[PDB]
């Protein structure tokens, strides 16, 4: 009986419905995956291009959070567009304050607090986005976390988001992808994307993917299209 | 602050064929002592540009800590654009033109070598906000002793190669060294060029002081 009208009340049964809601878009958000590797993490995107007007690089869900970190959303595409500032925030006040770079875990502890003021309120709506963040350093090494809408943070051998969770998730549940090298899962990781994609709705897309591990020593890089096109045509092999 | 705050010294600069070397003092100074024999003035921005300080070192960490936020600030970006020495000598101008106008500027001296669109720009900015172009460049006392030196071999060597480059700052370092009470024989030779930043390590002078037992 209007128990959802707003996030700030509780239903009978304790199950806040505008929080899940706000899932609910995320729920049919296009699915991008990313998985942490020894050598370093790797990020993906699936990309839907509806008319041939869109121009090559638009509509780019590849994210630059730091030097040494990038990002991976789903949900609405402007949602982390404004936490691309906040994590950027995050990035340079500490270099600033503390100056040297910043670890994963803290920088997905203080984005998963803003992730959770706006749930609080009657007055705001909590983001429609959910994402994961992976980095690479010499004490700790390729780590991998995601923040849900509703601002919880968990560790991650692998993760997927978007509209096909354990799709993927299953399947990466059956193949290992623990002390295999992001260099050679590349391949596979596309071969993944390719089994998340049905044809009803969606008709043609494009694969972009970023790079940071010890192949670029660290330093969140972005992959060129032929590195690419290697996996790519690989994944042309293995698409049947 | 007018208290040892630790200044700076002369910083020297010139134009080369194709490029900019700039040079710098290690020994850091407090007051009229002499206390830090090493440190690092210079600091590099991408390959494209590299910057250098005189006055206060303390300020110099301060832009060096925050222009180090807005060099990455593009790398931040990833849009595929960068950042040309016009760009940063544009902004440091109007950053330390700021500050005086709240009666808190940063008190030192600044120069800024780089290199954009084939060709080396040379830069200069102040503590009051004086800003322009030069083929070289002379602050604090080098002004007074390296600049006439640089003045006379500007017109008659209007293209300059690394060879003539050094051994007129070799020379100039030299003649600082003797004139100069605040210096000290070590100093950073610094190239930039479109092959990106590559300092030299510490160096000394040569003394010739024949004149000295020729006065008994």
């Amino acid at each position: 009986t209007g128990y959802d009208l707003s996030a700030s009340t509780f239903s009978p049964d304790g199950r806040v419905f505008q929080v899940e809601y706000a899932m609910k878009a995320v729920e049919n958000s296009s699915t991008a995956i990313g998985i942490r590797c020894k050598d370093g993490v790797v990020f993906g995107v699936e990309k839907l291009v509806l008319s041939k007007l869109y121009e090559e690089g638009s509509n780019k869900r590849l994210f630059n959070v730091d030097r040494h970190v990038g990002m991976a959303v789903a949900g609405l595409l402007a949602d982390a567009r404004s936490l691309a500032d906040i994590a950027r925030e995050e990035a340079s006040n500490f270099r600033s304050n503390f100056g040297y770079n910043i670890p994963l875990k803290h920088l997905a502890d203080r984005v998963a607090m803003y992730v959770h003021a706006y749930t609080l309120y009657s007055a705001v709506r909590p983001f429609g986005c959910s994402f994961m963040l992976g980095s690479y350093s010499v004490n700790d090494g390729a780590q991998l976390y995601m923040i849900d809408p509703s601002g919880v943070s968990y560790g991650y051998w692998g993760c997927a988001i978007g509209k096909a969770r354990q799709a993927a998730k299953t399947e990466i549940e059956k193949l290992q992808m623990k002390e295999m090298t992001c260099r050679d899962v590349v391949k596979e990781v596309a071969k993944i994307i390719y089994i998340v994609h049905d044809e009803v709705k969606d008709k043609a897309f494009e694969l972009e993917l970023s790079w940071v591990g010890e192949i670029t020593n660290g330093r969140h890089e972005i992959v060129p299209k032929d590195v690419r096109e290697e996996a790519e045509k690989y994944a042309k092999e293995s698409l049947k | 602050t007018q208290n040892p705050m630790v200044t700076g010294t002369s910083v020297l600069g010139l134009k080369f064929e194709g490029g900019v070397v700039i040079a710098a003092d290690m020994l850091g100074s407090y007051g009229s002592l002499a206390r830090f024999r090493n440190i690092s003035r210079i600091m590099r921005v991408n390959n494209s540009t590299m910057l250098g300080a005189s006055g206060d070192y303390a300020d110099f960490q301060y832009l060096k800590q925050v222009l180090g936020q807005m060099v990455i600030d593009e790398e931040l970006l990833g849009d595929g654009h960068s950042y040309s020495p016009k760009a940063i000598h544009s902004w440091l101008t109007r950053a330390m033109y700021s500050r005086r106008s709240k009666m808190n500027p940063l008190w030192n001296t600044m120069v800024i070598g780089g290199y954009a669109d084939g060709e080396s720009f040379l830069g200069y900015v102040d503590m009051l906000g004086v800003a322009y172009e030069a083929p070289s460049l002379a602050t604090g006392y080098g002004a007074y002793l390296a600049q006439p030196l640089l003045r006379e071999v500007l017109e008659k060597q209007p293209v300059l190669s690394q060879t003539e480059a050094r051994e007129l700052v070799e020379r100039c370092m030299r003649v600082l060294y003797y004139r100069d009470a605040r210096s000290y024989n070590r100093f950073q030779i610094a190239t930039v060029t479109e092959k990106g930043v590559e300092i030299e390590g510490p160096l000394s002078a040569e003394t010739n002081w024949d004149i000295a037992h020729m006065i008994s």
